[PDB]
């Protein structure tokens, strides 16, 4: 055949740290359906926000928002535990159905997005061009977010571990850990990946006894 | 690893 219908740009959702994660790649023939299981970004979350995105950039804010919805009623649990199945299905008339369902609670939400939604032909060409011209900066942003998400989880794990080790943790180590936490939290806000990793290292250095308690 | 969603 010399012609067929595709979805012209990648579709997916925003994940922890403001990244676009793709569920359906650009130029995939329609109809088509793809699912992926996600979890929660922090301990004790009872909801997730599904922000639907069209485009080829790694920063979620640089793609086109198609809409969003919340999935609520998740039993609060340790980060990474809930299994949230997200499904994107585009039918033959180009209408996109996105759903998310929490396996444990059985709660589900969805949205329907009309086929005329999203970017037009010139914006599609520009999105492809801009992704190409900014490829190196986007890979660097993805690397930074990976390191921020690890630093963020180490910040929360450490505070939890300080808690679990009440008085067992010497007073002076608590003080040193707390200062290193502050420094890590500051580095996470910046955009220098090595600086964040360096603060995680410095925190590991004062956490030796904290680790022994575990 | 598994990707994560905020609240």
């Amino acid at each position: 055949v010399l012609l067929l219908d595709v979805t012209p740009l990648s579709l997916g959702i925003e994940t922890m740290g403001g990244v676009m994660t793709t569920l359906i790649a650009k130029n995939t023939t329609i109809p088509t359906k793809h699912s992926q299981v996600f979890s929660t970004a922090e301990d004790n979350q009872s909801a997730v926000t599904i922000h639907v995105l069209q485009g080829e950039r790694k920063r979620a804010a640089d793609n086109k928002s198609l809409g969003q919805f919340n999935l609520d009623g998740i039993n609060p649990a340790p980060r990474g535990m809930p299994q949230i199945e997200v499904t994107f299905d585009i039918d033959a008339d180009g209408i996109l159905h996105v759903s998310a369902k929490d396996k444990n609670s059985g709660k589900e939400q969805k949205i329907t997005i009309k086929a005329s939604s999203g970017l037009n032909e010139d914006e599609i060409q520009k999105m492809v061009r801009d992704a190409e011209a900014n490829a190196e900066a986007d890979r660097k942003f993805e690397e930074l977010v990976q390191t921020r998400n690890q630093g963020d989880h180490l910040l929360h794990s450490t505070r939890k571990q300080v808690e679990e080790a009440g008085d067992k943790l010497p007073a002076d180590d608590k003080t040193a850990i707390e200062s290193a936490l502050t420094a890590l939290e500051t580095a996470l806000k910046g955009e220098d990946k090595a600086a964040i990793e360096a603060k995680m290292q410095e925190l590991a250095q004062v956490s030796q006894k904290l680790m022994e308690i575990a | 690893n598994r990707l994560l969603l905020t609240g």
